């Protein structure tokens, strides 16, 4: 009775000075709560902002305040990451809140030790983030997206977002990184790894325009041929297996999607002349 | 005894060294700035190297001070305002104020002044020094570079010294 | 102006506010650590007196968004923080949130879809 009257009018003071003379009251008040799942206990059903702001504070009476009322940062830091985990809704606030637990762990007491680990396993949640992050905005326009109140993205999607029609500008970079971007798959035999090699190698040509000058092949493949000069990175000096390795891109099988096109006609002249001194690269 | 007319011919029969050192000391007591003009003439009509000598004065008078940089964890609360020793400091740079080519040493010796200000949270302060190479002082660090005729990007301490003064600007 | 004018300074070019861009001249320590000192005593007060002007004035969703700048690798604004300065703006931001809870917002200041 008098919890339930105390939880009707605007007195948590009346619920302190409740728990403060009684025995064992506060295990009873929590399990009263409880089993009062939105019957008592709200701050939705009290006019809480004024009187009934004073019924609030107790009636919010937990870890997570903890941190604010005893510096707990450590904790703070485990359920910060666990509410960004859980994240979904809105991709602002699931950097927000890593944002957050990352501040909160750097500021807490951790060992040398366990403060590396738990920046390495956030480093990896950034990686993950910061692709939702690089989202072009020609794409997040023409898709008509909400700069922020909207949901993150994968490799396929960047990927694909890289080398969208939309794409206009796209030069060496966006290919490059799109090229990148191959290695954080997940199941490579199953999603398609050599297709979208094919995909993208592919619209770096249509990108490209062959054409031809006076009766002369005009090589629009400055892009394609930027491309396979960025990818040897000198590595016959890293001491890295360079020669021979470019057999990643295909040929015969490339001259099937250039038929998908209606492209072959034009650009099968310098496809295979540069592709003669790329072998000799 | 105060005989002007004489100095200048008995410090030519006297190694450069100390008619640069003489002649600073000399000039660190005109105040007035038609004074100041007219025996940077003279000293030109006679012959010493005003830009190595007003240089060494501002290099003398920052070296003056073993002070250590202390990182935070051991500096008592100094006094936030500025002493008598610290105005030295700041005067000393009209010395290098004086001549619109020694821009250069304006520009270093105004960041130095302006690094003690803002650590002292003395912003008004250093905002006066900024303003003193005037709101034209970046532009013409710039154009004195260009007149040089060298091709090539500013020095990485005048680039430096120009990034942290529009650094200070913001947050004052 | 005040939010534009903080911005300004958290949100500084190029590596961040009182950083040197050019290594390529002689390192003057006393310079640096001076540097240094002032970022961790300048930012972390700038940080405040921006999350004080957007709560007095009732941008409690703007308050939020300093968690996004603090924690941005751009600047690396986290690093010039003291373990108590943090824990204070933590603080700040969750007096914010609950502001927005009190005016029917989610604890990020968005509406709360029925």
């Amino acid at each position: 009775l008098v919890q339930i009257c105390e939880m009707t009018d605007n007195q948590s003071r009346l619920q302190r000075y409740m728990t403060l003379f009684a025995e064992q009251n506060f295990s009873d008040f929590l399990f009263r709560w409880y089993l009062e799942k939105g019957k008592r206990g709200k701050l939705l059903s009290q006019p809480a902002s004024q009187h009934g702001q004073l019924a609030a504070f107790l009636q919010a009476h937990l870890s997570w305040l903890h941190e604010l009322n005893s510096q707990e940062f450590e904790k703070a830091h485990r359920t910060l990451q666990t509410l960004a985990n859980m994240e979904t809704r809105y991709f602002c606030k699931k950097k927000t809140l890593l944002g957050l637990s990352k501040l909160a762990a750097l500021a807490s007491d951790f060992q040398e030790d366990v403060l590396q680990e738990k920046v390495e396993e956030i480093a990896e949640q950034e990686h993950f983030l910061l692709h939702q992050e690089t989202l072009p905005k020609k794409l997040l326009e023409e898709k008509q997206l909400d700069l922020n109140a909207m949901p993150v993205l994968a490799p396929f999607q960047l990927i694909q977002l890289y080398v969208c029609e939309e794409n206009k500008r796209a030069n060496e970079n966006d290919f490059m990184k799109a090229l990148d971007l191959l290695e954080y798959i997940g199941d490579d035999s199953e999603v398609d790894v050599e297709e979208l090699k094919l995909e993208i190698l592919c619209k770096a040509i249509k990108r490209d325009e062959w054409s031809a000058t006076d009766g002369k092949d005009d090589p629009i493949e400055a892009t394609k041929d930027s491309i396979f000069v960025k990818v040897l990175q000198n590595l016959l000096n890293k001491g890295i297996e360079l020669k021979g390795y470019l057999p990643k891109a295909e040929t015969l099988l490339q001259s099937e999607e250039l038929n998908s096109l209606k492209t072959n006609s034009y650009f099968e002249f310098s496809l295979k002349a540069n592709y003669e001194c790329y072998m000799k690269m | 005894e105060k005989q002007i007319e004489l100095i200048a011919f008995y410090v030519s029969h006297l190694p450069q060294e100390l008619a640069i050192s003489q002649y600073a000391v000399f000039l660190e007591n005109i105040t007035d700035p038609d004074q100041r003009q007219r025996c940077l003439e003279l000293a030109k009509e006679a012959g010493l190297d005003v830009a190595s000598i007003t240089k060494t004065v501002v290099e003398n008078t920052r070296k003056k001070d073993a002070g250590e940089f202390a990182h935070h964890d051991f500096a008592p609360a100094l006094d936030s305002g500025t002493s008598e020793e610290d105005r030295a400091k700041i005067d000393v740079i009209d010395w290098l104020v004086f001549d619109p080519a020694q821009r250069a040493e304006a520009l270093k010796q105004s960041n130095a002044i302006m690094r003690k200000f803002l650590a002292s949270k003395k912003h008004e302060a250093a905002k006066e020094v900024f303003a003193k190479i005037p709101q034209d002082s970046i532009a013409e660090i710039y154009s004195q570079w260009e007149e040089q005729a060298m091709d090539s990007a500013l020095p990485a301490e005048d680039d430096n010294a120009i990034r942290e003064h529009l650094c200070i600007r913001a947050y004052l | 102006d005040v939010k534009e004018k903080i911005y300004n300074v958290l949100l500084f070019v190029d590596g961040g506010w009182m950083v040197d861009v050019r290594e390529d001249t002689e390192e003057d320590p006393e310079r640096s650590h001076q540097m240094v000192l002032l970022r961790r005593l300048c930012l972390p007060m700038m940080c405040f007196l921006l999350h004080t002007v957007l709560h007095n004035t009732k941008q409690y969703k703007d308050c939020l968004r300093l968690a996004d700048i603090v924690s941005s690798e751009n600047q690396k604004l986290y690093t010039v923080f003291s373990k108590t300065e943090m824990r204070n703006l933590l603080q700040k931001l969750r007096e914010s949130s609950l502001m927005l809870l009190d005016l029917q917002l989610d604890p990020l200041g968005y509406e709360i879809q029925s």
